């Protein structure tokens, strides 16, 4: 009787436009059966989190800049 | 930097622990096995005079095998994490839906047989065993069709790393529409239409009995109201909470973390409530009778 | 009337048979029961290979 | 009226004669024998197929075939070993309350409140069971019937008489009278020269088949006698009655010698039987169970697992292999 | 009395079809399952087909299956045997036998008068030697029948049968299950034997019981018959 | 494992079982009735109007239903043994004559008989029907004297309807065990020729009740 289990997209949001380099770190979130569409979530040293919108005119610029620090120092 | 310090994201929620749920399900298994064992024992003692209703109830007794197989499929994975497969979960969920659905149509046929043997008493076919076997076959075919429709896209899923290897629907591109479709089919084919048929059949039975002056008027009304209201009480919660969840993901209900946990725990508890009803169906129908009550004394006083 | 007279002279026919001590009858019954106690299975059941039921 | 004086004087004289014979009760003499232990009998074959309650049943000499009569108007001949049906005879009336099976297996008997004894032929060349003779000399319901041989039969009726029939000519040969009430019990002796019967007048009488007179009279109980069976030796017989007690009598002593009863049983007795050795006495009570009594020490050795209703008849095979009990469940059960 | 007549014989060209029926009277037809038996002009008997009460079971011989068919019409008490694609070797006289099976029954208790059919032109084997046995009236003689496989079934019954066919007459039943005299048979005859050897003894012969004696096995289908032994005066 | 003849015997047994089942189904629609009463009470007038050794039995059908009714008058001894054999009857008919009270008490005997019948050990769950005959003569002759000659504490006015209700409650009140049994009542006369309808209603009620209790598991 595993029907009791449920899954839901892991972000409730009103989030956009945070400065790129004061949000600290990320963990990669990808589409799947839980959420067919794409989804992204970030973190802060504050302890509280900050979900990132998967689609917006800003993310298309944020991707490369956030990736570079991961690939660099 | 130029931003605030806090946000509401609901990455954690009040969740139902797995072992406790399996423990409740094991209690249900015990109360299921004992009840069906007793009822089938008394049925065997008097197999030479069993009417259609008795065969219909005996059909429900096979719930023990389906629930046992589903529980084994549930527990061998927990004991052995690596034994999981993308196909055994279809087996488990198919058996679970067979278990839950098999009761409703059997009780619908029970109501139909009662109506036939009240309105068409002077005849002799409604008291045959052939009608009972045919009705049981129809109920089984309907239950298997419904269960097969439910397990079409049951497979393994990849939850966030460090907590993966759990089973969930994997219909793919149109998964949300499929999860809505399964719920709509389940409600309309397990609760609404069976309820309408059952109400109509008992309405006709009561219309026939009302003219018939007997002291059994109270007994018939009491038993009918008891069974119908019991079915409604123990089945409606699950479907209404599925409706609430479908609203939560169709974006009708204003989102909130506490409410999300409320929905989760309510769905989890209502699943066990429905399992308990499906386990105790045959005992309720057998005990409320008179001949089965008489046959109970012999074993009670041993 | 002769009916009652015949009835009274008829009902005394059962007082002529020979008597017997009860102990003798009990002893005979016990001897018969013990002598044949090795035949029926109802108290000395036979092996399962001899029971036809 | 000195006739009543003579009658009561003879009654007192019989009492005085009987009290002189006893010197040591059977309990004292047999107290030194080992007890029979515990006798547990397990049901092992249930014969299904009747639709209404079963009234009576009877075994055959071969200890493999039995006949059952039911309110459903059918008389079914079973095969105990294989639980198969060899015949199913439809009856004219549904009020059958007795049946019998001839020792040679060529005939069966049926009777009821139709006041007619019907004999059926089982080995006809036609291939189907057909009535041979119907006997309508009685003036009341027939309670029991038993075969001496293929050409003779003894029946007891509610008109307080029992008659012997010559089946060929259909005429009564000898008539037995003396009972004050309805006759309900009858059992033939191993030597067919004698048979006994029971009545509701609380007395069982001993008869002679061909001499047409009563040999001995017994009173015993204080209520209706519903069963009677011969002890195998041929010198005793047990009786059952409504007051919940079974009593064993000895012919050569003309006196009672044992009584069976316990404080926790109050219902009546419907059937009584003995084992082949005579050491056990199976009695079927009204409260959906049957008890087995050690016939020599009066103790209770065991209880047959109860039916779901009253047990109407009880019998034991000629070889002592099994004990068959009929009840109102519409079932028969073989015990061993 | 009890009678059982049949008709439908004649001359049939090879490869054709013919129909014959068995009319029964004087006994309950529906309660008896009935067989068909054949006899060559000079050889012995053979078993063809079987139909049970209610037509729930039907059997055929290994040389008949696919050609013949058996059916019964209970309301009018008439059997039927429709034969197609006949052969030259199929010529034989056909009897119409009846049997009933219940504990203590006497299967094969009646045989029909028979009809003649002419064509223009693993399993148990029963051995019965000494085809010729001279004898005189008043003398005691016996005949021995043998079976390849033991007939002593686990239930305690040996399924063996004996038949006698007087000249110009249908076979009659003598012994069933090796130890029981059939109804109407004289007490002169007797039967005994082990599970593989059998014998039938006539205590005192008479001129009225001269013919051919057959032994038949009824342990498992198909049934088998012996070669028959003649008694000559 | 079975032999050749054992299979045929099993087939014969199955055929016998099929025939017995069919005959039982045929016999589940022939309702049985039992007739009681201190006397004839003109109970044979129904059969005469409808013009359709051992004991007497009559047969008639009405509206695709078979009726067999028996008579207890053939008893030769006490009813203890005579009555128990009729445990399977559907309904039991009892008759009382309303013009047989002042004949040169009988009412007490009838009351005791009704109490013994409806409260009998063997008639555990058998519905009882009451037919009161000779109403046309009862209506007029009540003017001479009421039923006060046998019962005290007579209540109500002299109207025949209230008195009839009083007697109806007099018999009905004997049903101390009405917890398990039903009773129906209906007046009748020698010329109404409408008893069969009331009997039909009663048998329909009993059949429905038995079907609900036996098969429906109510």
């Amino acid at each position: 009787a595993s029907v009791a289990t449920e899954l839901r997209c892991q972000c409730l949001q009103t989030l956009q436009g945070i400065h790129p380099k004061c949000i600290q770190s990320v963990n990669v979130k990808s589409p799947g059966p839980h959420c067919a569409q794409t989804e992204v979530i970030a973190t802060l040293k504050n302890g509280r989190k900050a979900c990132l919108n998967p689609a917006s005119p800003i993310v298309k610029k944020i991707i490369e800049k956030m990736l570079n620090s991961d690939k660099s120092n | 930097c130029n931003f605030s310090l806090e946000v509401s994201v609901c990455e954690m929620t009040t969740v139902v622990p797995y072992t406790w749920n399996v423990g409740i399900l094991s209690l249900i298994f015990l109360i299921n096995v004992l009840g069906n064992g007793l009822v089938t024992y008394i049925f065997c003692k008097h197999r030479s005079r069993a009417g259609a209703i008795d065969i219909l109830l005996l059909g429900i007794c096979l719930n023990s095998l389906c629930l046992s197989i589903s529980l084994l499929a549930e527990v061998l994975m927990f004991l052995f994490p690596n034994i999981i497969s993308t196909g055994l979960c279809r087996l488990e969920i198919f058996f679970y839906y067979l278990y839950v659905y098999l009761d409703i149509f059997s009780v619908v046929c029970v109501s139909l047989v009662r109506y036939l043997l009240v309105a068409y008493s002077t005849r002799s076919w409604p008291k045959k065993q052939s009608l009972g076997w045919v009705l049981t076959s129809a109920a089984w075919l309907i239950a298997l069709v419904l269960s097969g429709d439910a397990c079409r896209h049951r497979s393994r899923v990849v939850d966030p790393v460090s907590k993966q290897a759990m089973c969930y629907e994997n219909a793919g591109n149109m998964t949300a529409d499929w999860r809505l479709h399964v719920r709509t089919v389940s409600v309309t084919a397990g609760f609404l239409l069976p309820l309408a048929l059952l109400i109509l059949f008992y309405a006709l039975t009561w219309c026939v009995v009302r003219r018939t002056k007997l002291q059994a008027r109270r007994k018939v009304r009491g038993v009918i109201v008891a069974v119908v209201v019991l079915f409604f009480v123990f089945c409606f919660p699950y479907h209404v909470l599925n409706l609430l969840d479908t609203l939560l993901r169709r974006r009708w209900i204003r989102d909130s973390c506490y409410t999300r946990g409320l929905i989760n725990v309510g769905l989890a508890v209502t699943s066990l409530l429905q399992a308990l009803y499906s386990a105790v169906v045959p005992l309720i129908y057998s005990c409320l009778g008179s001949l089965f009550r008489q046959r109970m004394y012999g074993l009670f006083q041993s | 009337i002769a009916q009652a007279r015949k009835l009274v002279e008829q009902l005394k026919m059962e007082a002529n048979i020979d008597r017997i001590k009860v102990s003798k009858a009990a002893a005979d019954l016990m001897a018969y029961c013990e002598a044949h106690a090795k035949e029926d299975p109802l108290l000395t059941p036979v092996p399962a290979s001899e029971n036809p039921f | 009226d000195q006739l009543r004086q003579e009658a009561e004087q003879l009654k007192n004289q019989i009492r005085d004669a009987r009290k002189a014979c006893a010197d040591a009760t059977l309990s004292q003499i047999t107290n030194n024998i080992d007890p029979v232990g515990r006798i547990q009998m397990r049901t092992r074959r249930t014969l299904r197929g009747h639709l209404a309650k079963i009234y009576a049943m009877h075994w055959g000499t071969d200890s493999r075939l039995l006949v059952s009569a039911s309110q459903d108007g059918k008389l079914i001949i079973w095969d105990s070993y294989t639980t198969n049906k060899v015949h199913a005879i439809p009856l004219r009336s549904s009020w059958v309350m007795t049946c019998a099976y001839a020792p040679s297996g060529n005939y069966v008997a049926c009777g009821g409140l139709d006041n007619i004894c019907s004999i059926y032929n089982l080995k006809t060349r036609e291939g189907n069971v057909r009535v041979s003779r119907e006997l309508a000399g009685h003036t009341g319901y027939l309670s029991c019937c038993r075969f001496l041989d293929d050409n003779q039969i003894v029946t007891s009726s509610g008109d307080t008489t029992c008659a012997l029939w010559d089946i060929e000519t259909g005429q009564q040969t000898t008539t037995f009278t003396g009972h004050t009430g309805d006759v309900m019990s009858l059992s033939l002796a191993p030597d067919t020269r004698l048979f006994v019967s029971g009545a509701c007048d609380a007395s069982a009488k001993l008869w002679d088949v061909r001499e047409g007179m009563c040999r001995q009279t017994f009173t015993g109980h204080e209520s209706d006698i519903n069963a009677i069976c011969f002890f195998p030796n041929g010198n005793a017989f047990a009786t059952g009655s409504d007051d919940a007690t079974c009593r064993l009598f000895d012919l050569r002593a003309d006196q009672e010698l044992m009584t069976y009863s316990h404080d926790n049983i109050i219902c009546g007795i419907t059937s009584v039987s003995f084992s082949k050795s005579g050491r056990l006495l199976l009695a079927g009570y009204d409260d959906f169970n049957c008890n087995v009594w050690d016939a020599l020490k009066a103790d209770r050795a065991g209880v047959l697992a109860g039916h779901d209703n009253r047990v109407s008849c009880l019998g034991v095979t000629d070889d002592g292999m099994a004990v068959a009990t009929g009840s109102w469940d519409s079932f028969l059960k073989i015990w061993n | 009395d009890v009678q059982l007549v049949e008709s439908g014989g004649g001359l049939v060209q090879p490869g054709g079809s013919r129909k014959l029926s068995c009319s029964a009277s004087g006994f309950a037809f529906s309660s008896f399952g009935m067989h068909w038996v054949r006899q060559a002009p000079e050889k012995g008997l053979e078993w063809v087909a079987y139909i049970s009460s209610g037509s729930g079971t039907i059997y055929y011989a290994d040389t008949v299956k696919g050609r013949f068919t058996i059916s019964r019409d209970d309301p009018k008490n008439t059997l039927f045997l429709q034969m197609t694609s006949l052969r030259s070797e199929d010529t034989a006289m056909y009897y119409c036998v009846r049997s009933i099976y219940y504990y203590g029954s006497s299967p094969f208790d009646f045989w029909g008068q028979g009809t003649t059919l002419t064509v223009s032109s693993s399993d148990i084997v029963m051995t019965q030697a000494t085809s010729s046995v001279p004898v005189t009236p008043g003398e005691s003689v016996s005949i021995s029948c043998r079976s390849s496989k033991s007939l002593l079934h686990s239930n305690g019954n040996t399924y063996l049968y004996w038949f006698l066919q007087r000249p110009g007459q249908s076979p009659q039943l003598l012994i069933y299950r090796m130890s029981n005299l059939a109804s109407g048979v004289p007490d002169r005859f007797s039967g005994s034997g082990s599970g593989t050897a059998f014998t039938l003894t006539i205590s005192r012969l008479e001129a009225e019981d001269v013919g051919v004696y057959y032994c038949m096995q009824h342990l498992e289908y198909p049934l088998t018959f012996g070669a028959g032994t003649k008694l000559e005066l | 494992t079975l032999s050749a003849e054992d299979k045929a015997a099993v087939e014969r047994s199955k055929m016998i079982d099929r025939n017995l089942r069919e005959d039982g189904e045929k016999a589940a629609r022939e309702v049985k009735l039992l007739l009681l009463g201190a006397g004839e009470s003109g109970k044979s007038t129904i059969v005469k109007q409808m013009k359709i050794t051992g004991i007497v039995e009559t047969h008639f059908t009405f509206k695709d239903l078979h009726f067999k009714m028996f008579d207890v008058g053939g008893q030769r001894s006490e009813r203890k043994k005579w009555i128990h054999c009729f445990e399977g009857v559907t309904a039991i008919i009892f008759c009382v004559a309303l013009s047989d009270y002042d004949l040169v008490n009988r009412m007490h005997e009838s009351m005791k008989l009704f109490d013994s019948i409806c409260n009998n050990k063997w008639f555990t769950d058998t519905s009882i029907i009451l037919f009161l005959n000779k109403k046309d003569l009862f209506e007029e002759k009540i003017k001479k004297s009421p039923l006060t000659i046998c019962y005290p504490e007579y209540a109500g006015s002299n109207t025949y309807e209230e008195a009839a209700a009083y007697i109806q409650c007099q018999f009905e009140d004997l049903n101390k065990r009405k917890d398990t049994k039903e009773i129906y009542t209906h007046f009748t006369c020698a010329t109404d020729t409408k008893n069969v309808q009331f009997v039909f209603d009663a048998v329909t009620d009993v059949i429905i009740k038995n079907n609900l209790k036996d098969c429906g598991l109510f």
